C-alpha cells in the first residue's frame, strides 16, 4: 500500500543514524539524551545543520520557532511523533 | 535556549493525553458491528441498450423526413449501381505517362 | 376561473376552524391540492387567450406566473414553520391569513381584465406584504424597510391611476382586449410623454429599476424566509408583467423613450453585478442577484420584439424559482448559526453534503449553465438584443463573466475551505428542509424537459 | 552593490528588507511588548469561550460585527457632501449612463440610415 | 507552531532564520549533492568569517548587505517540502478533517455500532467535564493582575489536574483523517 | 498527441506515487534503473513527442512543418514554429536528463 | 507480489518488468528500423527537387533581346 | 529561400509578385503553346466527391488510387503503385509551377533591362 | 516486514565525487562534515547509469538482431 505506519523506535533509529553520520559528533559519545551545546559542544549553526538533516531525512519542515527549542535527539523524536501522530 | 521546564512539562503532559487519545481511536475486533451470470453485463449493458435503439430508430425516428440523412456513396469510373444496374463508363484513355 | 379562487378563501376558515397543532398540515395539503388544480391553466391556445368572464382571463403570459404562485405558497409554509414554533395560535393563523391573502390578491391580479382592477389589486398586494415584513421581521431595521418598501411604490403608483382614468375619459375603455384591438398610435407631444411616464414608472420602480431599486435590499433583507421568498420570486413579475401588458397603447413612443431606461438597465446590471462581488451579507448578494436579473428583463420588455417577450418571460419563470431557492438555502445556515455573515460558517461541506449539493446545482443554475431555462431566457434577450443593435454583446457579456464569479465566489464561501472551529451548533439537515430544496429544484429541470410551457404568448 | 528592489503597492517591500526594522529603540521594544500583551489578552478571552464544555453555539466577535456595521450602516451618518464626494459621485454615476447613450444611439442611427438608403444585406434576417 | 511567539526577534535569531534561509535556496540553485555540499561549506564559511563581532552595529549593518544579497540572489523557484505552506500538498486533507463534537449528533442507529468507542467517547467527556472547573481556577491563580503578556500557557502542578485548555489541541481529528 | 501525451502524464503520475507525493525534477534522482518500464514508457513518448520518424508523433507533427515550410505565410509565425519545435526537444531533454540520469537524490526511505 | 522498503539500497526489481521494458525497448526499435528499410522516401525524400538555373531559353520561351 | 533574399533586399522592380503573376501574355515568348488537357469529366469528379482542391489536373490518378483503396478495404498496404502514379503526377505539376515561375523571373528581368537599354539609346 | 537499517560504518566518500569535494574544500582549508550522509547516493547499485545516448538507445541491439533477421528471411523469402 502506502508507507508503513512510522513507529517511534523507528523514528529514533532514524534520528541516530543520521546524528552518527555527521562527522563533528562522536559516535560513542552520542547518545539519545545528549544536549548539542551542552554535551556534544555545538554552536547554533550546527543545530541548525542538523535540524535541516532531519527535513532531508524525513521530508517535511520543521518552522524556525519549534526549531530553535531541539536539543536532544529524544526532542527531536519527540517532535516527530507529535507532528505525525505517531503513538506506538 | 530550547525549552524552559514549564514548557517541557506541559508539552510531556499534552503528549501523554495525544497518544492516549490515539489509542483510544483504535477498532475492537467487533467494531462494526453490522445490524441485519458470467456474460450478463454483455446483455443488460449492451444488448438492451441496442435492441431499444434500433426500435426507436427503426420505427420511430424513420417515420419522419430527413431524420437519418446519409450522405450519398462514392461512384468510381468502372462502377455499377445496385437498383438501376447501370454501369459507369471507363476514364478518357489515360495518356499513360509510365 | 373560480375553481381556483374560491378554494383559498376556502383556506382562509379552514385555516381559522383548525385544531392547534394541525393548521401546518391542513394549510400544506390543500395548497398542494390548489396547485394541482392551477396546473390545469398551462393548456393554451395559439391565437387568443382565455377568456373565462368578464371580469377574468387567463393568457399564456400569465399561466405560468399563477402556477408558480400556487406552488410557492406551499414552499413558504414549510419554509416558515420552524421559526414560528414559539408563537401563538392565533398569531401563527394570522401569518397563514396573511400569505393566503397575499396569494389571492396576486391570483386575481394576474388574471384581471380590467387595467383599474388590476391597479386595485395590484395596490393590495402591499398590505400583507407590508404587516409581514414589519410584524414578523427580526431586527429593528424592519420598521424603516417596510416605509422604504411603501412610499417608493405609492410615489410610483399614484400618477399611474391618474394616468389610468385618463384612459378611460378618451378610449372609453380600460379593458385589456378592447384597448388592444382599439389601439392607436402615441403622438409626440409633451403631453404624450407625461402619460408614457405616468403609465412607465411604477411598474418600472416594481422591476426595480437600476436607482430606483433602493428599498429592495432593505425589504429583502429585514423580512422573513417566507417574506423574502414571495417578494423575490412573484412580487418582483408584477412590474414585469404590467409592463407587458401597457406597453401595446406606448408605440411607437417606446422607440425613443427607451433609451434612458435601456441605458440605466445595462450599466447598472453591469454595477449590480459588481455590487454581488463585496457584499458582506449573504441575503444582500442574493438581493442584488435579483435586481441584475430583473434589468436583464427590463431590457428584454423595452427593445419590445417577440424574441425578447419569449427570454424575458422565461427569465422571469427561472428567476423566481432560483432566487427563493437561495433565500431558502441561505435561510437554513442563518437559523443554524443566527447570523447573516458570509464568512462566518465556513467549509460546510465537510458537515452538510447534500445541502452542499443543493448549493451546488442552485448556483449551477443561477449563472445559467445549459440547458437550464434560465441560459434559455437569458440567450434568447441576448440575441434580442444583439439584433437591437450589435455593441451590447460587450455589456451582456461582462455580465456573464460577473456572475459567474460571485455566484461560484458565494459558494467557494460558504462550502470550501476549512469548517470554523468555535461554530459546534450545526445540526443535521432535517428532511424538511432537504424536500423543501427538492421541491424547488426539480420544477426547473422539468421545466427545462418541456420549455414552450413558460415562453409566453409569442411563442 | 547588487540592484536594489523598489516596493509597489501590489509587490509590498519584505520585512528583511525594511529599514525600519534595523534601527531599533526602546520604546519600539515596549510598542511591541503591549502589542503582544494585547494580542496575548484576546487570546486567552477567545481561548476560554472556545475550550468550555458548556459552551454551544457560536462566540460571537464583536470584531466582525464591527466591521460589518461599518461596511453597511455607519457609511451614510458620516458622509459628507464635498467637492471631491460631489464631483466623483457625478462622474462615477453620470459619465458611464451618457457615454453608452452615445455610442448605442449614433450605432442606431448608422444603422437607420443604412436602412433607409436600402443598403444592408439584410437577407435571410427572419427573426428578430 | 507548537511554540508561543515572542514580542521581537534576537538578531542571533535573525542571522539563523537568514543562514537556513540561503542554505535552502542555494541548494535549489545547486541541484546535485557534491556540488550542494561544497557551496554550502563555503557558505558556512562566509557566514562564521565575521561570528565574532563585537560592534552591534556593525554586526546589524552586516546583515543588512546580507540580507540584500539574499533577496537580489534568492532562487524565483525554490524547493518546498509538498506538505509546506508553499507546497502542492499543503492543504491537501483539510477536507477530510470532521470535528469531534459532530459525532455527538449520530443517530443511535449509527451509534448502535462502535460501542466501545462510544463508551471511550464517554469517559473522556466525563474527564473534560470534570477537569474544567480547576483549569479555569489555576489559569485565574497564575494570570498577573495585568492580564497575560504571552501566549504560553502553564501546565498542570496539582495531583491529578491536567494542563489548561487541552481538550482542543488533545482531540486534533489527524494528519491523515480519512 | 492524445496517446503521447496521456501516457507520458501517466508516467509522471507513476514518478510522483512512488515517490511520496513528490512532484519536483530537482528532488528526482536516478530512475532509469529503478523504474526500467516507466523509464522505457516516458522514452518513447518523448521520442515521439519530438517526432522521430516512423512513431505516433512523426505522422503528423512532420507533415505539419513540411506544410507551414511550403505556404505563403507570414515569415515571424515560420521562425518562431521552428524555434518552438527546437524547443520542445530541448524540454523534452530537460525532463529525461532530470528525473531519469545521475544519481539518486530523493529521500532515504525508498 | 510484495516488496519491502530498502533504506539507502537500490529497490528490489522484478524480473517481469524488465522483461517487458526491454522487449518493448526492443520492438520500437525493431518498428523503426524496418519501417525505415521499407519506407525511406519518407524522411529522405521521393522525387528529385530541380534546379531552375539550367532550364534553357527554348523551354521556358523567352526572346533572345533583339524583338 | 533566395529568392526570397533577392526580392526583399536586392532590386524587387525584376522579381516575380506572387499575388500578381504571371504578367506577361502566355503566346509572348512562345510562337504557340499546347492547351493543357483534362482526363476527368466533370461529373466524373462530382461523383467522386474529391474536393474544390483535389480537383485539379491530377485527378484522374487521385479516382483511381481511391477506386482501389476501396475495393482493397482489409489491406490497407496493397494501393502503392495508384498512389505512386497519384504522387508523381503532383510532382510534376509542381514542377510546371516552378518552370512558370521562372519564366516570369526571366521575361521581367529581360524586358526591364532591354527597356532601359532602348531609353538609353534614345538619350544619345 | 522487519527490516534494519543498513550499518553506518559502510558508508565512505571515498571513490566519489564527495572525495574530490573534501579535496577542494582541504585546499582552503575548510571541511565537508556531511559527507557520509551523501555516499548512499553513490555507493550501492546507483553506483552507474547510462548518458542521455546511452538511454535513447535503451533496447537497439536486440531490436537490430530482430531486424536484420527479419530483413535476412525477406530477402530469401522473395526468392520463392
Ligand atoms: C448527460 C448525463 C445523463 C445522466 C442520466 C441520468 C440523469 C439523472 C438525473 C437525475 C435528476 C437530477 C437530480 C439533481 C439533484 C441531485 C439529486 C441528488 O441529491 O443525488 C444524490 C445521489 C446520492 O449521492 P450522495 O451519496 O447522497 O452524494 C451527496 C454528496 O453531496 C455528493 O454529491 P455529488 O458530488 O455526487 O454531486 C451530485 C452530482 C450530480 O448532481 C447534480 O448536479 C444534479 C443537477 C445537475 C445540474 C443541473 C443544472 C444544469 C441544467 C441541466 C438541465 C438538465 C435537465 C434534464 C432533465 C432532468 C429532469 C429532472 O454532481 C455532479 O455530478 C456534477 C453536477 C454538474 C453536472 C454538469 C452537467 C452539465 C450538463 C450535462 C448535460 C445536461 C443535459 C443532458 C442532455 C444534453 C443533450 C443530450 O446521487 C445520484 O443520485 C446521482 C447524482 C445525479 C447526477 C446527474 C448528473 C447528470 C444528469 C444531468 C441531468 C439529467 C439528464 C437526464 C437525461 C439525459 C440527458
Ligand atoms: C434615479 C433614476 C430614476 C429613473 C429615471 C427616469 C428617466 C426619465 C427621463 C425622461 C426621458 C426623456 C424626457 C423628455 C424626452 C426628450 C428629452 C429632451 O432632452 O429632448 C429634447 C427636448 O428639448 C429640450 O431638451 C427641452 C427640454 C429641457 C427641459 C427638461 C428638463 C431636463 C433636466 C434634467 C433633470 C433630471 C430629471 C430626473 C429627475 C429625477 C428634444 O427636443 P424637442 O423636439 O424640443 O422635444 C420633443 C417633444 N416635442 C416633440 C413635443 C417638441
Ligand atoms: C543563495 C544566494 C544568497 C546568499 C546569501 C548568503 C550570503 C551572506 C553571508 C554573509 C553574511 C554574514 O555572515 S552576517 C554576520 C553577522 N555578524 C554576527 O552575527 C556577529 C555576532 N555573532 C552572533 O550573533 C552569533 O555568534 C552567531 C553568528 C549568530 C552564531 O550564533 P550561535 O553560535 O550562537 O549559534
Amino acid at each position: 500500500s502506502d508507507a508503513p505506519p512510522l513507529t517511534l523506535e523507528a523514528i529514533k533509529d532514524r534520528v541516530l543514524y543520521v546524528l552518527k553520520l555527521y562527522d563533528k559528533i562522536d559516535p560513542e559519545k552520542l547518545s539519545v539524551n545528549s544536549h548539542f551545546m551542552k554535551d556534544l559542544g555545538l554552536d547554533s549553526l550546527d543545530q541548525v545543520e542538523i535540524i535541516m538533516a532531519m527535513e532531508d531525512e524525513f521530508g517535511f519542515e520543521i518552522p524556525d520557532i519549534d526549531a530553535e527549542k531541539l536539543m536532544c535527539p529524544q526532542e527531536i523524536v519527540d517532535y516527530i511523533a507529535d507532528k505525525k501522530d505517531v503513538y506506538e | 535556549s530550547g525549552y524552559t521546564p514549564d514548557e517541557k512539562l506541559r508539552l510531556q503532559q499534552l503528549r501523554e493525553l495525544r497518544r492516549r487519545w490515539l489509542k483510544d481511536q483504535e477498532l475492537s475486533p467487533r467494531e462494526p458491528v453490522l445490524p441485519p451470470r458470467h456474460s450478463i453485463f454483455a446483455v443488460t449493458h449492451v444488448l438492451i441498450p441496442v435492441w431499444i435503439i434500433h426500435y426507436y430508430l427503426k420505427y420511430h425516428v424513420t417515420a419522419k423526413p430527413y431524420t437519418v440523412v446519409e450522405r450519398k456513396p462514392r461512384i468510381f469510373p468502372g462502377d455499377t449501381i445496385l437498383e438501376t444496374g447501370e454501369v459507369i463508363p471507363l476514364m478518357k484513355e489515360f495518356p499513360d505517362q509510365h | 376561473m373560480l375553481k381556483i379562487i374560491i378554494p383559498t378563501t376556502m383556506l382562509l376558515p379552514m385555516t381559522w376552524m383548525s385544531k392547534h397543532n394541525m393548521i401546518w398540515i391542513n394549510a400544506t395539503v390543500h395548497s398542494l391540492l390548489i396547485s394541482l388544480i392551477s396546473l390545469s391553466l398551462l393548456n393554451q391556445l395559439g391565437e387568443n387567450s382565455l377568456n373565462f368572464s368578464l371580469t377574468f382571463f387567463s393568457d399564456s403570459l400569465s399561466a405560468p406566473l399563477l402556477v408558480l404562485t400556487t406552488w410557492l405558497l406551499p414552499l413558504m409554509l414549510m419554509a416558515s414553520q420552524s421559526h414560528l414554533s414559539k408563537e401563538t395560535t392565533t398569531r401563527k393563523k394570522l401569518y397563514i391569513t396573511m400569505l393566503i391573502l397575499l396569494q389571492l390578491f396576486l391570483i386575481m391580479t394576474f388574471t384581471a381584465t380590467e387595467l383599474i382592477l388590476f391597479y386595485i389589486l395590484f395596490e393590495a398586494t402591499l398590505v400583507p406584504t407590508l404587516i409581514i415584513i414589519t410584524r414578523w421581521g427580526n431586527q429593528t431595521e424592519r420598521l424603516n424597510a417596510g416605509l422604504y418598501f411603501l412610499f417608493y411604490t405609492l410615489a410610483g403608483s399614484l400618477p399611474l391611476l391618474v394616468a389610468l382614468v385618463y384612459i378611460q375619459n378618451t378610449t372609453g375603455s380600460l379593458n385589456f382586449l378592447i384597448i388592444h384591438y382599439w389601439s392607436h398610435p402615441l403622438s409626440n407631444s409633451w403631453s404624450n410623454i407625461f402619460m408614457w411616464l405616468a403609465c412607465i414608472m411604477a411598474f418600472m420602480v416594481k422591476m426595480p429599476l437600476y436607482g430606483l431599486h433602493l428599498w429592495l435590499p432593505k425589504a429583502h433583507v429585514e423580512a422573513p424566509i417566507a417574506g423574502s421568498m414571495v417578494l423575490a420570486a412573484v412580487l418582483l413579475k408584477l412590474g414585469g408583467y404590467g409592463m407587458m401588458r401597457i406597453t401595446t397603447i406606448l408605440n411607437p413612443l417606446t422607440n425613443y423613450m427607451a433609451y434612458p431606461f435601456l441605458m440605466l438597465s445595462m450599466w447598472g446590471m453591469i454595477m449590480t453585478s459588481s455590487i454581488c462581488l463585496r457584499q458582506t451579507d449573504l441575503k444582500s448578494l442574493i438581493a442584488y442577484s435579483s435586481v441584475s436579473h430583473m434589468a436583464l428583463v427590463i431590457v428584454a420588455i423595452m427593445i419590445q420584439t417577440p424574441w425578447s417577450f419569449m427570454g424575458a418571460t422565461a427569465l422571469m419563470i427561472a428567476h423566481g424559482l432560483t432566487s427563493s431557492m437561495l433565500f431558502c438555502l441561505a435561510n437554513t445556515n442563518y437559523e443554524r448559526v443566527h447570523s447573516r455573515t458570509m464568512i462566518l460558517a465556513r467549509g460546510l461541506q465537510t458537515l452538510l453534503p447534500l445541502m452542499a449539493t443543493w448549493w451546488l446545482v442552485a448556483s449551477l443554475t443561477n449563472l445559467a449553465l445549459p440547458p437550464s431555462i434560465n441560459l434559455i431566457g437569458e440567450l434568447f434577450i441576448i440575441t434580442a438584443s444583439f439584433s437591437w443593435s450589435n455593441i451590447t454583446i460587450i455589456l451582456m457579456g461582462m455580465n456573464m463573466m460577473i456572475t459567474a464569479l460571485y455566484s461560484l465566489y458565494m459558494l467557494i464561501t460558504t462550502q470550501r475551505g476549512k469548517y470554523t472551529h468555535h461554530i459546534n451548533n450545526i445540526k443535521p439537515s432535517f428532511t424538511r428542509e432537504n424536500a423543501l430544496m427538492a421541491l424547488h429544484i426539480l420544477p426547473l429541470l422539468l421545466l427545462t424537459l418541456n420549455p414552450k410551457m413558460i415562453l409566453g404568448p409569442l411563442y | 552593490s547588487f540592484p536594489k528592489y523598489k516596493p509597489s503597492r501590489l509587490a509590498t517591500l519584505p520585512a528583511t528588507l525594511d529599514p525600519a526594522e534595523y534601527d531599533i529603540s526602546p520604546e519600539t521594544r515596549k510598542a511591541q511588548a503591549e502589542r503582544l500583551a494585547i494580542r496575548s489578552r484576546l487570546k486567552r478571552e477567545y481561548l476560554l469561550q472556545y475550550n468550555d464544555p458548556n459552551r454551544l453555539g457560536v462566540i460571537e466577535d464583536p470584531a466582525l460585527i464591527r466591521w460589518t456595521y461599518a461596511r453597511s450602516a455607519n457609511i451614510y451618518p458620516n458622509f459628507r457632501p464635498t467637492p471631491k464626494t460631489s464631483l466623483l459621485g457625478a462622474l462615477f454615476g453620470i459619465g458611464p449612463l451618457f457615454f453608452w447613450y452615445y455610442v448605442f444611439k449614433t450605432d442606431r442611427d448608422k444603422k437607420e440610415k443604412l436602412i433607409q438608403e436600402g443598403k444592408l444585406d439584410q437577407t435571410f434576417n427572419i427573426s428578430y | 507552531a507548537f511554540s508561543a511567539p515572542a514580542a521581537y526577534l534576537t538578531h542571533q535569531q535573525k542571522v539563523l532564520r537568514l543562514y537556513k534561509r540561503a542554505l535552502r535556496h542555494l541548494e535549489s540553485w545547486c541541484v546535485h549533492r557534491d556540488k550542494y555540499r561544497y557551496f554550502a561549506c563555503l557558505m558556512r564559511a562566509r557566514f562564521d568569517e565575521h561570528k565574532n563581532e563585537k560592534d552591534m552595529v556593525k554586526a546589524t549593518q552586516l546583515l543588512r548587505q546580507a540580507e540584500e544579497e539574499f533577496w537580489y540572489g534568492q532562487h524565483p523557484q525554490p524547493y518546498i517540502f509538498p506538505e509546506s505552506p508553499g507546497g502542492t500538498s499543503y492543504e491537501r486533507y483539510e477536507c477530510y478533517k470532521v470535528p469531534e463534537w459532530c459525532l455527538d449528533d449520530w443517530h443511535p442507529s449509527e451509534k448502535a455500532m462502535y460501542p466501545d468507542y462510544f463508551a471511550k467517547r464517554e469517559q473522556w467527556k466525563r474527564l473534560r467535564r470534570e477537569s474544567w472547573e480547576r483549569e479555569v481556577k489555576q489559569l485565574q491563580e497564575e494570570t498577573p493582575p495585568g492580564g497575560p503578556r504571552t501566549e504560553a500557557l502553564p501546565p498542570a502542578r496539582k495531583e491529578g489536574d491536567l494542563p489548561p485548555l487541552w481538550w482542543h489541541i488533545v482531540t486534533r481529528p489527524r494528519e491523515r483523517p480519512m | 498527441h492524445a496517446f503521447f501525451k496521456a501516457m507520458l502524464f501517466m508516467c509522471s503520475g507513476s514518478i510522483i506515487h512512488s515517490l511520496n507525493d513528490e512532484q519536483d525534477i530537482r528532488k528526482m534522482g536516478g530512475l532509469y534503473k529503478a523504474m526500467p518500464f516507466t523509464t522505457t514508457a516516458l522514452i518513447i513518448g518523448s521520442l515521439a513527442l519530438t517526432g522521430m520518424p516512423y512513431l505516433t508523433g512523426f505522422y503528423s507533427k512532420d507533415l505539419i512543418i513540411e506544410a507551414v515550410n511550403m505556404s505563403y505565410t507570414n515569415a515571424w509565425a515560420l521562425l518562431m514554429t521552428l524555434i518552438a519545435t527546437s524547443l520542445t526537444a530541448a524540454y523534452s531533454t530537460r525532463i529525461i536528463f532530470f528525473a531519469f540520469l545521475g544519481k539518486p537524490r530523493f529521500p532515504p526511505l525508498v | 507480489v510484495h516488496i519491502e522498503p530498502r533504506y539507502r539500497q537500490f529497490p528490489q526489481l522484478t524480473r517481469s518488468q524488465l522483461i517487458q521494458a526491454e522487449f518493448f525497448s526492443a520492438t520500437m526499435w525493431f518498428w523503426i528500423l524496418w519501417r525505415f528499410w521499407h519506407d525511406s522516401d519518407a524522411v529522405l525524400g521521393h522525387f528529385p527537387y530541380p534546379d531552375p538555373s539550367q532550364w534553357t531559353d527554348e523551354e521556358l520561351g523567352i526572346l533572345p533581346d533583339d524583338e | 529561400g533566395a529568392h526570397l533574399a533577392r526580392r526583399y533586399l536586392g532590386d524587387a522592380s525584376k522579381e516575380p509578385d506572387p499575388l500578381r503573376m504571371p504578367t506577361f501574355p502566355p503566346d509572348y515568348g512562345f510562337p504557340e503553346r499546347k492547351e493543357r488537357e483534362m482526363v476527368a469529366t466533370q461529373q466524373e469528379m462530382n461523383d467522386a466527391q474529391l474536393m474544390l482542391q483535389q480537383r485539379d489536373y491530377c485527378a484522374h490518378y487521385l479516382i483511381q488510387l481511391l477506386k482501389c483503396k476501396r475495393d482493397s478495404f482489409p489491406n490497407f498496404l496493397a494501393c502503392k503503385h495508384e498512389q505512386h502514379d497519384w504522387d508523381y503526377c503532383e510532382h510534376l505539376d509542381y514542377v510546371k509551377r516552378m518552370k512558370e515561375f521562372e519564366r516570369e523571373r526571366r521575361l521581367l528581368q529581360r524586358k526591364k533591362r532591354r527597356e532601359q537599354r532602348e531609353a538609353e539609346m534614345a538619350r544619345g | 516486514s522487519k527490516m534494519e537499517l543498513p550499518d553506518y560504518k559502510q558508508w565512505k566518500i571515498e571513490g566519489t565525487p564527495l572525495e574530490t569535494v573534501q579535496e577542494k574544500l582541504a585546499a582552503r582549508g575548510l571541511r565537508d562534515p556531511w559527507g557520509r550522509n551523501e555516499a548512499w547516493r553513490y555507493s550501492g547499485g546507483f553506483a552507474n547509469n547510462v548518458s542521455f545516448v546511452g538511454a535513447l538507445l535503451k533496447g537497439f541491439k536486440w531490436g537490430f538482431a530482430a531486424f536484420v533477421v527479419a530483413v535476412g528471411a525477406e530477402y530469401y523469402l522473395e526468392s520463392q
